[PDB]
């Protein structure tokens, strides 16, 4: 159920220093891949950067993201800005170990176009889905090359990653657990669990009262600059009161919950 | 259409003042792409400071970590200022040691 996906975005403007078009590659939680318009070269990210992979990948990555970079910028030409455009391409290995496509794409954050591999053309019901679709679907063989990306070219690269860098995915670190209390407003104190540097990014985390659920909390999430992540929740109880309280956190990293005190 | 930021300031691992540590801007949930993020140390811009590429969630908003490297202090106190075009003003978000 891994998913290889491409964050693809070009701005019709861009701040000067800044690229026109840059994408993000990603398998499941963790970026492996980064490509700009100002370098023009696709690199890998992180742990990936050791992956033994095959003489030819990095290049090919860079060939099939130049060809979008000239895709995306075209469709300014067609339309009516500042814009922007993104795209979500890739794809998943389902149930019956075969290939499941994405591919969507946003106007200015708004979805507005797809690629439907059964006809091999993008479609949306907007006028600007519209423009945009018969300006790729004029230039020649550039339907072929969105349908051989993801029917072929993303579904061997992924079974490329599950063959030379699994270990990536394996990776399991347990969060280091804090449960604090600070003053709030009078009679009322904030109390805050927070979750460490975990991996795989599924989290949850439970308050309990003298052992009764307590509820979740407000859950907040975010990653750290290696991939591994970041989580709290916060609660607000009365004043004095903190210490009837303890936070549960479960995580594919521990066997069991882990109960967290003051 | 236009979504502010959400704004979240916390460090990599727990702090303990005197240790060497990472202090992590992440902005979220924002569009367009233009943002400007700067981490403050006691209310000055902090100018050896890292970030990630600029990605975008399902729901194509886009995301962005902001990290630099610290000591936690007892006294010294770190904000997070971001400016976007949704914000009237940049918006400043202490860290708070237990997030
Ligand atoms: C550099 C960095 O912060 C980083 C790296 C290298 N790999 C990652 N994998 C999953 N999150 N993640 C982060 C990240 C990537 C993009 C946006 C963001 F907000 C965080």
């Amino acid at each position: 159920h891994l998913s290889l996906l491409y964050h693809l975005t070009a701005v019709s403007s861009p701040a000067p220093g800044t690229p026109a078009f840059w994408v993000s590659g990603w398998l499941g939680p963790q970026q492996y891949l980064s490509y700009n318009s100002l370098r023009g070269e696709a690199e890998p990210c992180g742990a990936w950067v050791w992956e033994n992979q095959v003489s030819w990948y990095w290049e090919k990555e860079t060939t099939d993201l130049r060809i979008k970079e000239k895709l995306f910028l075209e469709a300014f030409k067609a339309l009516g800005g500042p814009y922007t455009l993104q795209g979500l391409l890739g794809c998943e290995l389902g149930p019956d170990n075969t290939s499941v496509p994405t591919a969507k794409f946003a106007l200015n954050g708004e979805e507005f176009m797809n690629f439907d591999l059964k006809q091999g053309t993008w479609g949306g019901d907007w006028p600007e889905a519209l423009a945009i679709s018969q300006r790729w679907q004029q230039q020649d063989k550039a339907a072929n090359k969105e349908l051989t990306f993801l029917l072929f070219s993303c579904p061997h690269r992924l079974r490329e990653h599950l063959e030379r860098g699994r270990g990536n995915l394996e990776w399991k670190e347990p969060p280091s657990m804090r449960l604090k209390a600070r003053p709030s407003s009078p009679g009322f104190s904030v109390l805050t669990c927070s979750a460490f540097s975990f991996y795989p990014p599924e989290l949850q985390l439970r308050f309990l009262r003298n052992g009764l659920a307590a509820g979740t909390g407000q859950g907040d999430f975010g990653p750290n600059s290696d991939g591994s992540f970041h989580a709290s929740s916060s609660l607000t109880v009365k004043s004095g009161d903190e210490h009837h309280y303890c936070c549960i956190v479960q995580h594919a990293g521990l066997a069991q919950p882990l109960r967290v005190e003051l | 259409i236009q979504r502010t930021p959400k704004i979240q300031v916390y460090s990599r691992h727990p702090a303990e003042n005197g240790k060497s540590n990472f202090l992590n801007c992440y902005v979220s949930g924002f569009h367009p792409s233009d943002i400007e993020v700067d981490l403050l140390k006691n209310g000055e811009r902090i100018e050896k400071v890292e970030h990630s590429d600029l990605s975008f969630s399902k729901d194509w908003s886009f995301y962005l970590l902001y990290y630099t490297e610290f000591t936690p202090t007892e006294k010294d106190e770190y904000a997070c200022r971001v400016n976007h075009v949704t914000l009237s003003q940049p918006k400043i978000v202490k860290w708070d040691r237990d997030m």
